């Protein structure tokens, strides 16, 4: 591997902004790219550079290009929720394409809500389920333990009401007051009857 | 201008996949690479041009075929279960700048049984929303399931009397209800939440659409039951005050 | 005096190759470089010429990096073109003081040159040669950067050259020759050697006879050269060293 | 596979029984340019044997020089012997005295 990246994978809150890194040992070197990668679909080229520059930007993303101690970083500014995705950063070793591509295996950015938390436990009719919704970032929902399913955090934006949430759906004599057992919870939870 | 059909791809073992992928712009240079949900990108074939075809870094058992300029499809001489990935195409060609940029394919999303009997349609329910939530947050969350089905290439959006994305999420990966079997059935769950009083007028219709990609017109069948065509299965619902 | 760079590329197999280059200033050698050498060796003590300390490192990382990447560059190539190998090329780089060049040579035959701006292929040059520099043209500094050697580099290293070093340069040596006789084709064979001359430049005939067969002009190791000429049946030799002096040997 | 090598062999100076010289051996010509030389003494191939870097001409063909310190004698016999791809087999011109 001549293309190293860093870091491996990191989780941010929305607002914020981060700085990725990408250290390689290609010689020569001609220019160098960064992509970005939604799950599911793929890369799109945010940028490239050649070594007599140094900075370049797509609107909120903004890489650098420490052409002499072989490195680059890429400024994600104002950081959104749609900016989580993997940020892959390639370097090619020739001006044509007779070239060899050099792929380094991408830094995983996660981007949170900064949660107003009412956290609550509802329970939803059919057409049973339950709800954990209304936390914050920092709380973690666990897995099954055999016939009990429970989702994963995941993040909603009313841009009407100007509103984010996160949410945790689970379904399964499976009571919303024991379902989330395996996953830790905070004291001030709401239970319906 | 790089196509890739189809999106996704369910086929059989022992049988001959066959990518599509194609280009408009005049670009003589073209990539296969092939990607883990969470890994890299291995690099599997390139080519220079018509009838040059090289392989590239991992050796595998697919072969390509550079016969046009505009296309380059790949082939697998017979599937297997190690065979399931994803299979991005790619080209270099002289961008904006004066340099020649990488474009990507859209991708192809394939997907290798043992059985094409184990390929079941989407089961879609609309839940509806707590009272406890409209007295406590004056919101309302509607909750669309879409259960037991194979494989995992499902398409989600929120119908509202159209596709809406505001106050919408869903799943990024499905849970498969089965966590034992090599080929086991999976679920998913999106999330819509508008205004109570959006939720409390009687006047709106709510349908949750599941896209679901399978079997085709080639495809064989031995069993007394309806081919899980590419087909949509949803759930309506309307407010109440 | 032309400053000619030279380079023998030999590629037997997929993975095995070697590339070695020299320089000739005038009909004299000033330069050499091997594949098993990571740097240029200096042959006689004013290789570098007027250029600095700190810039003949320059020429130096340059062809470095230039010897690597041609090398994978052929290898390349081979792939592309399905050339089969051992393939063989030359390259002759160069100047003078100021028209320059760049001819490049496959399997001993010109495919193309270094004309402009850009590569420029040969008039009988195959057809997938077109596929060669559609792909050399792409690389934008590679060609301004041949340009910056030939056109402004080159022209003013040779000026730095011909200053130090010209002692050695319009040196002079006078030659010796003798007459042998040579293996009977009644007929006998006349024999004139010379050697030791220099420079290159000379004039020898059987004086003139209509039948003086005047050989090639051999090397020797002390940078001088040698001369057989031949007559089938006195000899006259003049040269730039023995001025006026024309090196008559009378028969027998 | 093309040019075949072209084989010249002489002596600095006038070759005298008892005074030192130098035998040249001068190959040229040749394509493409691997190629095997060697300067032999009454058969046998001598081993301290200094040659010039490998070089070519206008015409893209190979020449080459091999040379070594010898003292001529009356009994000692000297040849060239050269390998080429061109050659069924190694061509040997020996040194006239
Ligand atoms: C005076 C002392 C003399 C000592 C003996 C000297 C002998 C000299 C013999 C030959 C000299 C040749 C000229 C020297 C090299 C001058 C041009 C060098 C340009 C070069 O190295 N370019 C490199 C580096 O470039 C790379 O890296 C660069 C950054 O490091 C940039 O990123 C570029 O965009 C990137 O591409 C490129 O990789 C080139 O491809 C190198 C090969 C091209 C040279 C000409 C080839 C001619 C055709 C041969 C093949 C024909 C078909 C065969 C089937
Ligand atoms: C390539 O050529 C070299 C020199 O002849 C030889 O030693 C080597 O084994 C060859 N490699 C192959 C792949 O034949
Ligand atoms: C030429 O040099 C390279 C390393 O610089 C080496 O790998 C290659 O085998 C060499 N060719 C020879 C020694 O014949
Ligand atoms: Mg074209």
């Amino acid at each position: 591997n001549q293309v190293e990246q860093s870091p491996q994978s990191l989780i941010i809150l929305e607002g914020k902004n981060c700085t990725l890194q990408c250290n390689y040992t290609v010689s020569p070197f001609s220019n160098l790219r960064w992509y970005k990668q939604d799950t599911g679909r793929g890369p799109v080229s945010l940028t490239i550079m050649t070594f007599s520059e140094n900075t370049k930007s797509n609107g909120r993303y903004t890489a650098t290009l420490d052409a002499d101690t072989k490195q680059s970083s890429l400024h994600i500014t104002a950081s959104q929720l749609s900016d989580s995705a993997s940020y892959i950063c390639v370097v090619s070793d020739r001006g044509s394409t007779l070239g060899r591509l050099y792929f380094g295996r991408g830094t995983q950015l996660t981007v949170w809500p900064d949660i107003n938390p009412d956290p609550a436990v509802y329970q939803l009719r059919d057409s049973s389920v339950c709800l954990f919704t209304d936390f914050d970032s920092q709380t973690n929902v666990s897995q099954s333990k055999s016939d009990v399913y429970i989702t994963d955090k995941c993040v909603l934006d009313m841009r009407s009401m100007d509103f984010k949430s996160n949410s945790a759906v689970a379904w399964s004599d499976f009571a919303c007051a024991n379902a989330f057992n395996n996953s830790i919870i905070p004291e001030d939870t709401f239970f319906p009857s | 201008d790089i196509y890739q059909t189809p999106r996704y791809l369910v086929i059989g073992t022992g049988k001959k996949i066959t990518l599509e992928c194609s280009q408009t712009m005049g670009h003589d240079k073209m990539y296969w690479y092939q990607q883990d949900p969470g890994m890299e990108l291995h690099l599997i074939h390139y080519s220079y041009g018509v009838n040059s075809t090289e392989k590239g870094d991992l050796s595998s058992e697919s072969t390509v075929s550079r016969i046009r300029t505009e296309h380059f499809p790949l082939t697998l001489e017979s599937a297997r279960p190690s065979h399931t990935s994803q299979y991005l195409c790619a080209s270099s060609g002289l961008r904006d700048r004066g340099l020649y940029e990488q474009y990507f394919g859209p991708g192809t999303r394939l997907t290798v049984t043992e059985d094409l009997k184990n390929v079941f349609p989407p089961e879609v329910a609309v839940f509806e929303p707590s009272e406890a939530e409209i007295s406590h947050t004056q919101k309302a969350t509607l909750v669309c399931l879409a259960t037991g089905f194979y494989p995992d290439h499902v398409e989600l959006s929120w119908w509202v009397n159209k596709e809406v994305h505001s106050g919408v999420c869903t799943d990024p990966q499905p849970l498969k209800e089965q966590p034992a079997l090599n080929d086991s059935r999976y679920a998913l769950s999106s999330r819509l939440r508008v205004s109570a009083t959006f939720w409390q007028n009687p006047r709106n219709h709510f349908r949750c659409q599941v896209q679901f990609y399978g079997l085709s017109e080639n495809d064989e069948w031995t069993q007394d039951r309806a081919k899980p065509v590419t087909q949509i299965v949803s759930a309506e619902a309307w407010g109440r005050a | 005096f032309p400053l000619r760079c030279l380079q023998i590329s030999s590629f037997a197999n997929s993975s095995w190759t070697r590339t070695d280059g020299l320089a000739w200033l005038g009909e004299l050698q000033t330069h050499s470089w091997s594949n098993d050498s990571d740097t240029v060796r200096s042959l006689k003590p004013w290789s570098q010429g007027t250029f600095s300390d700190q810039q003949w490192e320059t020429l130096q990382h340059i062809f470095r990096v230039y010897r690597s990447s041609f090398t994978r560059d052929v290898k390349e190539f081979a792939k592309m073109l399905r050339l089969s190998y051992p393939l063989e090329l030359q390259v002759s780089a160069g100047c003078e003081v100021s028209n320059n060049f760049f001819h490049v040579a496959f399997q001993g035959k010109d495919i193309l040159s270094f004309q402009g701006t850009s590569w420029e292929p040969t008039q009988e040059a195959p057809l997938w040669v077109n596929l060669a520099i559609q792909v050399l043209n792409q690389d934008k500094w590679t060609r301004e950067t041949v340009q910056w050697l030939l056109n402004g580099t080159c022209p003013q290293f040779v000026s730095g050259l011909l200053e130090s070093g010209k002692s050695e340069l319009k040196k002079q040596v006078k030659p010796k020759a003798w007459l042998s006789r040579g293996p009977s084709p009644g007929r006998l064979l006349l024999v004139c050697h010379v050697s030791g001359f220099y420079p290159k430049p000379v004039w020898v005939k059987w004086m003139e006879q209509q039948g003086t067969q005047p050989g090639d002009i051999l090397p020797n190791a002390d940078e001088t050269w040698y001369l057989r000429a031949t007559l089938d049946v006195s000899c006259r030799v003049k040269h730039s060293s023995l001025e006026g002096q024309d090196i008559v040997l009378y028969w027998h | 596979i093309q040019r075949t090598p072209k084989i010249q062999v002489y002596s600095r100076h006038p070759a005298e029984n008892g005074k030192s010289n130098f035998l040249n051996c001068y190959v040229s010509g040749f394509h493409p340019s691997d190629i095997e030389v060697d300067l032999l003494k009454n058969g046998e191939r001598i081993e301290k044997v200094e040659h010039s870097d490998l070089s070519f001409s206008k015409d893209w063909s190979f020449y080459l020089l091999y040379y070594t310190e010898f003292t001529p004698t009356e009994k000692d016999e000297y040849a060239c012997r050269v390998n080429h791809v061109t050659l069924s087999q190694p061509k040997i011109v020996k040194w006239d005295r």
